[PDB]
RNA sequence: UUGAGUGCAGAAGAGGAGAGUGGAAUUCCAUGUGUAGCGGUGAAAUGCGUAGAUAUAUGGAGGAACACCAGUGGCGAAGGCGGCUCUCUGGUCUGUAACUGACGCUGAGGCUCGAAAGCGUGGGGAGCAAACAGGAUUAGAUACCCUGGUAGUCCACGCCGUAAACGAUGAGUGCUAAGUGUUGGAGGGUUUCCGCCCUUCAGUGCUGCAGCAAACGCAUUAAGCACUCCGCCUGGGGAGU
């Protein structure tokens, strides 16, 4: 759950942080690791693509499943760890053949569980099933967009998904923000919503702590110069004169539903509620 | 002692008899696993319906009786596996004395 | 001065018996009150719960003038 | 057209107004009337005489497309439903249904308040 | 809440002589196991008001019987409080 | 051993959680038909409809409360508690008496529970609906009337500690005419009793004798006859300031 530090300084006042009560060990294996860089938003061409990144502690990749093509083999699960990469905690893998990897953690994974990834798996949280073997009502993640792959839909900590109604082709699926589309019927996914919850309920407190994360402080709009952002200048404080307030690259920033108008998914999507 | 339970489920009529026997075999074999005791397996009535339920105005009524310790897993296993199959329309479990 | 359901020895209703199920519904399908039934006060509760079991599994409909 | 002679009428009334309409056994709408439709005003749309002449004006258009037998649907308990069905027979049709479909809930939602007039 | 087997068994392991369904060693042993499992329930359905009140009643009544136990004999009293794990 | 509690055999009961689920009704979406109104009032208008409403029929979504049963019925300590079904759990009453042998009651300060409105934190939001708009009446109308419409109104967790929290009658315990139903047991007679009659326990009503009372009135469930323990009060205002 959430710790609350007793107020010692004036900066440690409004602090909140997790417990990490549900982590067994913290000495991961060799083979699943990979190294990394920090691009700091900079290309091959040495220029800042997207602002406000970089400058923090070291991290590494790990190799996490998204396909689960090994089927009809019982999967022993032993430990749940923490990874620097993703908001959600992650768990090791043991196969009875003897192959090891990492797998995401829904709510309710335990030590000594045995998950099944085949098309005939018993319907429990953590199992992997092609979508046609799944009835209506469950909660399903690592939802494949296009088969072969793996997960590209919902991954991060918390959020859920539903199944509204089958057709022949395609399958209806309700995502977050209540926006429901057509998704193919030969896709592989995993049952159950994501694990950790309380990342909506953790403060940062210091400038230093979000700087421990790989971020960077910005600058306000009209606080910019009268050239490098179009609001700028102003004598004293001034309200915005250029109506419908503007990003530094044109593109006003209140209410532009701006997908490409002729995309090849537009004939598959019902009820864009809230974005 | 233990409890006594009627279980009367409503089957699709459009299935075969082989599917009917297979379904009876399947639920009987899975219910005996959690310490439930088989008593009797009656096919109640090929009966129609006073109003429609999902896609039918008929169905099959099959009742079984079963004794089990109250706090085993021989109830909620069936409760989980009943309403996920297609060939079960409705069902009810009542304590029996 | 009024009849009762115990001469026929009512002991256990068992959820299905049309021979007593049909006796105490209305014509439209309502419940006959104990002004009209002539029965024991606990039997009101027995048969009320008995026909509320009946209205799920199709063995008696809710609304019927058709 | 098409000489059906087998349909469904609908009666629907309030304390202040009423509505009559005759449809098919499906029922696609054919021809309708009301006391406001015949031109009577507001508070006066509750008199059963207005229901009589509304049934007249509905049936005289309705039966001319080929129509003799029909069924009767009574929604909306108001006033003139004593007179509406007899004036429906008074233009010479084959009224054969006395039912009551009337929306009773099982106490799911809430009515409005009292009237503190 | 408890089963009639152990209900009829702990009275047959803690009896003074035969047929000692009184004998306030025995009544407080029965109340002891009862308040254990009722407090186990109070762990589970901790929004249930209408059984923690019964915990209050069984605790207070075991208090009363135990208080009456000492004021005629202490050796029974000392043996029980060494025997059933209580008296803070 | 009579008061107490404990056995033993039973019976009733919307007693509390958790968990899943049933039908309608309302409202929205979609489709068919159909065109000139719909809707509102003391009366009329603001409102909605020719970008097809109101109308019907058909399919989906989605909450919300649970018709009939239902009763001066029942359960709880009071606030109260009624769709179904399942896992855990709590009290009440009737015979019983082998067992303990007075273990009892009230109870300052404490501890716990505790409608609705209310706050904080996350969900959800069909109707209803404070605030507010607009129309009408009204000399006047920020109110009564109508069309709307926000919080609120539910769920999850803390918080507050309040009512006309009323039978405006504190708890424990014995004595004192009756009649009258009824909830739930126990016993006897006739009894195919399941149909009746009588006897006895535990509530719940209705009329009344002694008695009490200033009257109103109360009355085996005393507002009578008495004991134990607790709380309260001493003119109205100023003010529970």
């Amino acid at each position: 759950a959430i710790k609350k530090y007793k107020p010692t300084t004036n900066g440690r006042r409004n602090m909140t942080s997790s417990d990490f009560a549900e982590i067994t060990t913290s000495t991961p294996e060799k083979s699943l690791l990979q190294p990394l860089k920090n691009n700091a938003g900079r290309n091959n061409n040495g220029r800042i693509t997207v602002r406000h990144q970089g400058g923090g502690h070291k991290r590494q990749y790990r190799v996490i499943d998204f396909k689960r093509n090994k089927d009809n083999v019982a999967a022993v699960v032993k430990t749940i760890e923490y990874d620097p990469n993703r908001s959600a905690n992650i768990a090791l893998v043991h196969y009875e053949d003897g192959v090891k990897a990492y797998i995401l953690a829904p709510k309710g994974l335990e030590v000594g569980m045995r998950l099944v990834s085949g098309p005939e798996a018993d319907i429990k949280v953590g199992n992997a099933l092609p979508l046609e073997n799944i009835p209506v009502g469950t909660v399903i993640h690592n939802i494949e967009m296009k088969p072969g792959k793996g997960g590209q839909l919902i991954r991060s900590a918390g959020t859920s998904a539903q199944v509204l109604g089958k057709e022949g082709k395609y399958v209806l699926i309700r995502l977050n923000s209540g926006e429901v589309r057509m998704i193919l019927a030969t896709c592989r996914a995993t049952i159950g919503s994501v694990g950790n919850e309380q990342h909506e309920l953790i403060n940062i407190g210091k400038a230093g702590r979000s700087r421990w994360m790989r971020k960077r402080p910005t600058v306000r709009g009209s606080v910019m110069n009268p050239n490098d952002h179009p609001h700028g200048g102003g004598e004293g404080k001034t309200p915005i004169g250029r109506k419908a307030p503007v990003s530094p690259w044109g593109q006003p920033a209140i209410g532009y539903k701006t997908r490409n108008k002729k995309a090849k998914s537009d004939k598959l999507i019902v009820r864009r509620r809230t974005k | 002692q233990d409890t006594k339970y009627e279980i009367m489920y409503i089957i699709r009529p459009n299935i075969d008899e082989e599917a009917k026997t297979a379904l009876v075999e399947r639920f009987d074999t899975i219910l005996k696993d959690n310490g439930a005791e088989v008593i009797e397996s009656k096919d109640w009535e090929k009966r129609r319906l006073a109003y429609e339920m999902n896609g039918f105005r008929e169905g099959i009524y099959h009742i079984v009786n079963v004794t089990s310790p109250s706090t085993a897993g021989a109830i909620n296993e069936f409760d989980r596996l009943a309403k996920i199959n297609d060939d079960i329309i409705r069902h009810m479990i009542v304590k029996v004395e | 001065k009024v009849d009762y359901i115990a001469a026929n020895h009512i002991e256990y209703i068992d959820y299905k018996d049309t021979e007593l199920l049909k006796r105490f519904i209305s014509e439209r399908g309502k419940i006959l009150p104990r002004r009209v039934t002539g029965t024991g006060a606990k039997n009101q509760r027995k048969l009320t719960i008995a026909i509320k079991r009946a209205r799920i599994m199709g063995l008696l409909p809710f609304v019927s003038d058709e | 057209k098409k000489n059906i002679e087998s349909g469904v009428a609908h009666i629907h009334s309030t304390f202040n107004n009423t509505i009559v309409m005759i449809t098919d056994t499906h029922g696609n709408a054919l021809a309708w009337s009301s006391a406001g439709s015949l031109g009577f005003k507001g508070s006066k749309k509750s008199t059963p005489f207005a229901a009589q002449m509304a049934a007249e004006a509905a049936t005289k258009v309705a039966m001319e497309h080929g129509l003799k037998t029909v069924d009767v649907t009574v929604k909306g308990p108001g006033s003139g439903r004593e007179a509406a069905i007899r004036s429906l027979q008074a233009t010479g049709l084959e009224v054969t249904a006395i039912r009551d479909v009337t929306p009773v809930p099982h106490n799911g939602c809430r009515p409005p308040k009292r009237r503190r007039v | 809440a408890i089963s009639q087997e152990r209900k009829n068994e702990i009275i047959k392991e803690y009896a003074r002589h035969e047929g000692d369904t009184g004998s306030p060693e025995v009544q407080i042993a029965v109340l002891t196991e009862d308040i254990n499992q009722l407090n186990e329930h109070a762990r589970t359905h901790k929004k249930d008001h209408h059984s923690y009140r019964g915990l209050m009643k069984k605790i207070g009544h075991r208090r009363n019987l135990l208080a009456y136990l000492r004021k005629t004999d202490i050796q029974r009293y000392r043996e029980l409080i060494q025997r059933l794990g209580l008296r803070r």
